[PDB]
């Protein structure tokens, strides 16, 4: 077993100009490949708005990775403050979130 | 530009499908098969006498070993005496049911792909003193051959009938080169010292033993055919067979060679075979066991 | 040597419809069948057809009735019996026919039966999609300022695929990371793809993710710093 | 190594024997082959004959007979001779050398390979023309400076056959020297204006005077540039 | 002969039009518009001295691959014509050229005009002749107009210019000489030289008493 390290990137306004930005979770370098990754918008759990991947066992390291999206419109991402993710695993005793409050 | 032509272009009618109407067709024969009437125009060597079969394009011509065998009631016996110079008493003898696989190839000058002898070099012949006999020659160790064509050619289609085509050459894609073999100089010149050798004992020793090349004749007997790769070539000798003997690396001798496609073998009053082309550059390997 | 090329790759509208040859060589032709098989990504194999040559008899699915239909072209050459070619036509195309067509032939056999399949063609994709051809975008991905930390980029909103996505032309390729296709948002594609480097390394360096989308000759190059 | 200077008269009459000489230096003119090759205004290139250095003479199956090549060895001057000359041949001439290589694709001493040349080293050009007109020479007037760097200046009116070369100090001020096309009068003549950039710090003092050469009327000046208030 | 363009810094690709035949031996020449032809590639391969690595033949081609030159970036002076030159083995000698391309590049700054001015030169005033010339350059592009007022009035007679043609510089020129007289210029109180570039006139002015 192993531990992804968590990111969270921020919904940049390279996307927002266009009127759909991307909150991207990211977990990079883990095993087992089954992995409970969830997400929430100012606090509160969101569906229907998600794509995510996974990607194939690697010839060097035997590992995993994960990217989920949250896809929503413009007046959407403005309206909410705290954004945040969800991570759980066999290999994890707790669980682990990572934040990115808008405008902060 | 003419250095030294091989090939030539040529122009006929011949029937469509329907079998009243008549389009030009060309194809390009070699000079050999080719001879002059009277722009200019020409025709096939043997429109007089012969009616050129085509061999058909499923056949395959190609040495095979073929194993003689005697039904019941008889049997062949080997000789295993390795001095047997052809005639007398064998102290060594060993019933057969079937003799080894001999592979029959239709060559002149030189035995190729032949049995090997087991000590020395054996030299062999009827009644040595007279001169209408052909002298056997049979080597200890294998001289090894390479021969190609290095141009390369493709078949036109050109029909005759009702499920009947024909093959003709159609183009030259590269460049115009003379077909060669290669043999190793300092192999031949130590595998002569051998058959010079042996002739001593037959003659005398402090005798000059020379060899000439030839003295006329036609293609079949002045120059060495082979059948290799579905084409006949007939490459000149008179590199090898030049040297004088007097009793005391890596440099191959090219022998150019000819190439022709209508041949009549054994020679029968109006009968000519033909070789369909073969598409693409030919290669060959093989070992000279033998001379005559 | 049993040969059997299928060709080939297609890209097609809903509701029209297509026709895929397979040519074989190395067999006499007019003696074995030719089965036709189809690999869903997300359902696994589902036999379409199968036709036998010297007449030309056919049988189908039942669950692929009145769409598919295949024939085939006898070599007529008394010197070259060897060689054959097979077509399908598989009309009323949707997109969720979108998969990887197979001509499937069996082997040389004395206790068997007809299905065993021995050698096997390349394959062919066969494209459904409304959407037209676009080029990609893209859009950087850093951290704002120790430890390792994804720098990337975001090639977003293409039509067909692929990107080939190279980094620093080209040498940056360790810690690098792609992810398949994110699939169709109103039809068009997304593709992620992050680099670590630790975290010292993105207050010196300029960093460029190279996007080459070859089939609209679209080609862009977005810096990537912590802003 | 070698150095190739192109010499020939600018205006030649039609029906006429052409010569054009080629100077050469190095003496190393005997492990080459000699050509030359001309461009008719207009067109491409096209080469014209060669010579060996055991004088083995060819020549391009797109002329006719009236074309010679001699090469001497004792003054190494190349020599080009066209024969009944038409405005036909009105071009630029290029004396050059080629070296030999072989590109063999197969058996030596079988023949097979072929000979391919290449240029080295390119000389200076003559340029040539053919009518019934007659030299004529210049009428050069050198212009004054203008106070502001400084623009001194040169007029050479009246001449044909062009072109024209002007310089300056007596050749010797190379810097800031600089010619435009000739421009074509109506008179079938030319007019050359230089411009020559000198500071005005210094146009005042040094002896500024209009250095031209004219080879095919056979003249040679030297005027002085006169002061003015500009 | 024939044109070529690409733009500055584009990878430029030539392909020779000589359907070759066998073995080959080509040669690419940069003729450099002003100059005498430059041997670029020899024998497939060699750069001689003198030539600049950014171009390069075809080295590594096996039999039937077509050749074409490579060059990899331009610089401004690399406009010229380049003639492939091609040997065959199913040919005869082979004295024909064949072309060819003109690599023309886009992408090249930028016209910022002067003018030189020149008296009336007082030795030949007395020969009644007038050396008023204007000599212009430092363009791109270069295709640009020469014009010359009688103070408001538009005058075309006594005026021979060429065409524009380029400098060593790689920026362009025009210049004109002017057949006027003592009598044409005391009639008008002055002459203006006129330059156009792309709609914008550069407007310089003289007179018998200020040049
Ligand atoms: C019977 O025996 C006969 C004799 O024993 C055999 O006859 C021989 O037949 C072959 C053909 O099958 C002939 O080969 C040809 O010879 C050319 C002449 O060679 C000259 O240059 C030699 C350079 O030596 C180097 O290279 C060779 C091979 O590459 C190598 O063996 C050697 O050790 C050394 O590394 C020099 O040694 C010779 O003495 C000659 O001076 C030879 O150049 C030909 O090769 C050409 O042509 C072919 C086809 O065009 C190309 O595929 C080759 O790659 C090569 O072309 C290269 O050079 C050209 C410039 O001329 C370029 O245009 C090409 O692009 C290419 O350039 C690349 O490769 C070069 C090699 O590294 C580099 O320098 C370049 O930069 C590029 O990378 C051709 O092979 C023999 O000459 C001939 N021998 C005799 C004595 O006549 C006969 O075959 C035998 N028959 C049988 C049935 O066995
Ligand atoms: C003396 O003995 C030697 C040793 O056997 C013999 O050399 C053999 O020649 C035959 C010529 O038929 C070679 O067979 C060919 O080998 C090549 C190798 O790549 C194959 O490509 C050939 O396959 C083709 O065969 C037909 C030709 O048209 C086609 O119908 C077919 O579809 C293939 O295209 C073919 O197998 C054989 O390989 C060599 N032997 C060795 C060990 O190399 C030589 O011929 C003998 N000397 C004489 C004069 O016969
Ligand atoms: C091939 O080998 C055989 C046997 O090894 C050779 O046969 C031998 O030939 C010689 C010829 O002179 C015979 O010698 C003669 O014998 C008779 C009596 O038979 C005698 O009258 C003569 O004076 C002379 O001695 C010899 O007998 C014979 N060998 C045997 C075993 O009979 C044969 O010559 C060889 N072939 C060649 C071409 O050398
Ligand atoms: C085609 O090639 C042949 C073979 O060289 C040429 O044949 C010549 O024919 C004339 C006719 O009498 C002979 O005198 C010559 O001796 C032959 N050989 C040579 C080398 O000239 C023939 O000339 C060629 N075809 C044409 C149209 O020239
Ligand atoms: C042999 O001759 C034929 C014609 O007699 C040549 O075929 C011609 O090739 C040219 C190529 O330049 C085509 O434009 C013509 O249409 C061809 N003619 C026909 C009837 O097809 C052929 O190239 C010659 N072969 C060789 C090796 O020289
Ligand atoms: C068919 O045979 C005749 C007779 O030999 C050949 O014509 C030539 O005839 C004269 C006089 O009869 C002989 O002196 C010549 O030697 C003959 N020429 C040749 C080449 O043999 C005719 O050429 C022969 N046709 C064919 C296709 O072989
Ligand atoms: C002889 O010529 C044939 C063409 O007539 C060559 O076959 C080609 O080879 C190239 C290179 O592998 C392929 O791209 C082509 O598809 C081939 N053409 C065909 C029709 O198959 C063949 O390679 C040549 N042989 C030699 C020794 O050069
Ligand atoms: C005939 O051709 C064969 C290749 O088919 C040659 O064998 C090669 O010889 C060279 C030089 O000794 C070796 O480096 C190779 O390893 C040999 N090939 C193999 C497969 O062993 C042979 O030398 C040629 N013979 C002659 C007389 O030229
Ligand atoms: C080898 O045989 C050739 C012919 O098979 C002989 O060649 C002749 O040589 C003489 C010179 O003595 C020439 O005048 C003839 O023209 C040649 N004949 C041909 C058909 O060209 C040769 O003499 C023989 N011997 C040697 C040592 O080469
Ligand atoms: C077989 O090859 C020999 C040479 O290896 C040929 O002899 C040449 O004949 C020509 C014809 O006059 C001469 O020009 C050459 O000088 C001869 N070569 C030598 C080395 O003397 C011989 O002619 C060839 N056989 C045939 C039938 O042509
Ligand atoms: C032609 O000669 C070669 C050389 O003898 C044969 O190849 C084998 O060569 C090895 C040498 O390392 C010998 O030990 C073998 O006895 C040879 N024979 C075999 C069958 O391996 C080659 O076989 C000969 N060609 C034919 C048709 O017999
Ligand atoms: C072969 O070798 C012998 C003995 O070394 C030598 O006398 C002879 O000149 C060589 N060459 C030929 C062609 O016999
Ligand atoms: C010839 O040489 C052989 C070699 O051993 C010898 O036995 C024989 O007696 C010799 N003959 C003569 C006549 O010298
Ligand atoms: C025949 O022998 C002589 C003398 O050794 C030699 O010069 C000549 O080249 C030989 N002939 C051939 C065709 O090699
Ligand atoms: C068909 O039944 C026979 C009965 O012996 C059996 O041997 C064979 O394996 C069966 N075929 C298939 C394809 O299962």
């Amino acid at each position: 077993v192993a531990a992804p390290s968590v990111f969270i990137f921020p919904p940049s306004d390279e996307q927002l100009k266009s009127g759909t930005a991307s909150v991207v979770c990211l977990l990079n370098n883990f095993y087992p490949r089954e992995a409970k990754v969830q997400w929430k918008v100012d606090n509160a759990l969101q569906s229907g708005n998600s794509q995510e991947s996974v990607t194939e066992q690697d010839s060097k390291d035997s590992t995993y990775s994960l990217s989920s999206t949250l896809t929503l419109s413009k007046a959407d991402y403005e309206k909410h403050k705290v954004y945040a993710c969800e991570v759980t695993h066999q290999g994890l005793s707790s669980p682990v979130t990572k934040s990115f409050n808008r405008g902060e | 530009a003419i250095t030294d032509g091989e090939l030539k272009n040529c122009s006929f009618n011949m029937t469509t499908e329907l079998r009243d109407k008549k389009q030009k067709v060309y194809s390009l024969f070699y000079r050999l098969d080719v001879v002059q009437i009277n722009n200019k125009e020409y025709r096939l060597i043997n429109c007089n006498t012969s009616a050129i079969t085509m061999v058909c394009p499923k056949l395959s011509f190609e040495p095979i070993p073929i194993h003689y065998c005697a039904p019941a009631g008889f049997a062949i016996l080997k000789c295993k005496d390795k001095k047997f110079n052809g005639t007398g008493p064998c102290p060594s003898v060993s019933t057969v049911q079937c003799t080894h696989g001999i592979k029959p190839v239709l060559s002149t000058q030189l035995l190729l792909n032949g049995s090997l002898a087991e000590e020395e070099v054996m030299i062999r012949s009827e009644n040595i003193t007279n001169n209408a006999k052909n002298i056997l020659v049979q080597f200890n160790t294998p001289v090894q051959i390479n021969c190609t064509r290095p141009l390369n050619l493709t078949r036109k289609s050109i029909r005759i009938g009702p499920g009947q085509a024909f093959y003709a050459m159609g183009d030259i894609i590269g460049d115009i080169r003379q077909a060669h073999c290669n043999v190793s100089k300092a192999t031949w010149n130590e595998t002569l010292g051998k058959v010079v050798k042996q002739l001593r004992k037959h003659f005398g020793n402090n005798t000059i033993i020379r060899f000439a090349n030839s003295s006329g004749g036609d293609l079949e007997v002045t120059t060495h055919s082979f059948n290799c790769g579905g084409e006949f070539f007939y490459c000149n000798t008179s590199g090898l067979f030049n040297s004088t003997w007097i009793s005391n690396s890596n440099d191959s001798i090219t022998l150019p060679c000819r190439i022709k496609m209508i041949i009549n073998m054994w020679q029968r009053i109006g009968q000519a075979m033909y070789a369909p082309p073969i598409q693409g550059v030919i290669r060959c390997v093989s070992n000279i066991t033998g001379l005559i | 040597q049993v040969q059997l090329v299928q060709s080939g790759a297609v890209i097609k509208t809903p509701g029209s419809s297509v026709k895929i040859s397979c040519r074989a060589s190395g067999y006499n032709f007019r003696d074995y069948s030719i089965h036709w098989v189809r690999l869903i990504p997300d359902k696994g194999f589902e036999w379409i057809g199968w036709i036998k040559p010297l007449w030309g008899a056919v049988s189908y699915a039942r669950q692929l009735q009145g769409r598919v239909s295949m024939t085939r072209q006898l070599s007529q050459d008394p010197d070259d019996p060897d060689w054959g070619v097979a077509y399908m036509e598989f009309s009323g195309l949707t997109p969720a026919d979108t998969a990887e067509y197979f001509c499937v032939r069996r082997g040389s056999c004395d206790y068997c039966g007809d299905f065993p399949w021995q050698y096997w063609c390349q394959g062919t994709v066969v494209v459904v999609s409304s959407a037209s051809t676009k080029g990609p975008s893209v859009f950087p991905l850093a951290p704002s300022s120790g430890g390792t930390a994804a720098l990337g980029c975001l090639v977003k909103d293409y039509f067909p695929e692929p990107v080939t996505v190279s980094w620093n032309s080209g040498a940056l390729t360790s810690g690098v990371h792609t992810f398949p296709a994110v699939l169709q948002s109103s039809g068009l594609y997304s593709l992620s793809s992050v680099v670590t480097v630790p975290s010292s390394s993105l207050g010196t360096q300029t960093y460029i993710c190279n996007v080459n989308h070859k089939p609209s000759n679209t080609k862009v190059d977005k810096k990537v710093e912590p802003k | 190594q070698v150095q190739l200077q192109e010499s020939g008269p600018g205006l030649v009459k039609p029906s006429e024997t052409l010569s054009v000489t080629c100077s050469v230096s190095g003496d190393s003119m005997n492990n080459y082959y000699w050509t030359w090759i001309r461009q008719s205004p207009g067109k491409g290139l096209e080469w014209i004959g060669y010579i060996s250095d055991r004088e083995s003479a060819t020549y391009n199956p797109s002329l006719n007979s009236r074309v010679v090549i001699s090469r001497d060895t004792s003054k190494n001057q190349l020599s080009l001779k066209l024969n009944s000359v038409t405005p036909a041949d009105t071009a630029v001439y290029y004396c050059a050398t080629a070296r030999r290589g072989q590109r063999i694709y197969g058996v030596v001493s079988f023949g097979e390979f072929f000979y391919y040349y290449s240029m080295d080293v390119w000389g200076k050009g003559t340029t040539v023309t053919v009518s019934s007109a007659s030299t004529k020479g210049p009428s050069v007037f050198p212009l004054a400076p203008s106070s502001k760097t400084a623009a001194l200046g040169c007029l050479v009116k009246d001449y044909f056959p062009e072109p024209v070369t002007v310089s300056w100090n007596s050749g010797a001020l190379t810097s800031g020297v600089h010619t435009f096309p000739a421009v074509l009068q109506s008179s079938g003549l030319y007019s050359l204006s230089s411009v020559v950039t000198v500071p005005s710090s210094s146009l005042g003092t040094q002896t500024y005077i209009c250095n031209v050469n004219h080879k095919p009327s056979n003249t040679k000046v030297d005027k002085r540039v006169e002061p003015k208030s500009c | 002969v024939r044109p070529l363009s690409v733009a500055l810094g584009e990878t430029a690709r030539i392909s020779c039009g000589r359907q070759a035949l066998g073995s080959r031996a080509v040669q690419w020449y940069q003729h450099r518009p002003g100059q005498a032809p430059i041997l670029l590639i020899y024998n497939n391969q060699d750069r001689p001295s003198g030539i600049p690595e950014r171009f390069s033949g075809t080295p590594d081609i096996n039999f039937g691959t077509r050749a074409t030159l490579t060059i990899s970036g331009v610089e401004a002076g690399d406009e010229a014509d380049y003639y492939c030159h091609m040997w065959d083995s199913r040919s005869g000698f082979s004295w024909s050229f064949g072309g060819a391309t003109r690599l023309t590049v886009l992408g090249q700054p930028k016209a910022a005009p002067s003018v030189t001015l020149f008296p009336p030169s007082s030795e030949e005033l007395q020969a009644n002749k007038a050396t008023l010339v204007c000599l212009i350059s430092d363009f791109y592009p270069g295709a640009v107009t020469v014009a010359w007022k009688a103070d408001s009035s538009p005058v075309k007679a006594g005026v021979e210019t060429t065409t524009p043609s380029k400098q060593s510089n790689n920026k362009y020129a025009a210049s004109s000489y002017l057949s006027l007289t003592p009598e044409q210029w005391k009639s008008h109180r002055s002459y203006s030289c006129q330059v156009t570039h792309e709609g914008s006139t550069v407007e310089k002015t003289v007179a018998p008493t200020e040049c």
